[PDB]
């Protein structure tokens, strides 16, 4: 995303920062954003909806 | 009690052991608990490193094993 950067990114431009495949990528993002799903941490973000 | 409610996914258990404990089919934390240590550890493929760390969660937290449960669920 574009989090405190100036622009995001596609994930080619990371695997090429990663040294790695754009698959690997999504498969990371995929187990993160799972990770952040879990509770104990989505009762604060939620909150914002 | 506000904490015995919460599924045992909130541990952060590793797939191994999760696996091996939803063979051993439980999903509360008092029942995480019920058991012993010689009875999770006899479980396939779980080790006594998967139980330490079980153990080393519940440490940190605030809860140690001995304990009884009563009237749950």
């Amino acid at each position: 995303f574009g989090i405190d950067m100036n622009t995001d990114y596609t994930l080619e431009e990371v695997g090429k920062q990663f040294d790695v495949t754009r698959e690997r990528i999504r498969q990371i993002e995929a187990k993160a954003l799972r990770k952040l799903r879990h509770p104990s941490r989505s009762e604060v973000l939620r909150s914002f909806l | 009690d506000p904490i015995l409610l919460r599924p045992v996914d909130d541990l952060e258990l590793t797939v191994r052991s999760a696996n091996c404990l939803k063979a051993e089919a439980i999903h509360y934390i008092g029942d995480l608990v019920q058991r012993t240590e010689v009875e999770l550890l006899k479980t396939p493929n779980l080790g006594k490193k998967s139980l330490t760390e079980i153990k080393d969660v519940l440490a940190s937290r605030g809860l140690s094993l001995g304990m009884r449960l009563e009237n749950w669920p």
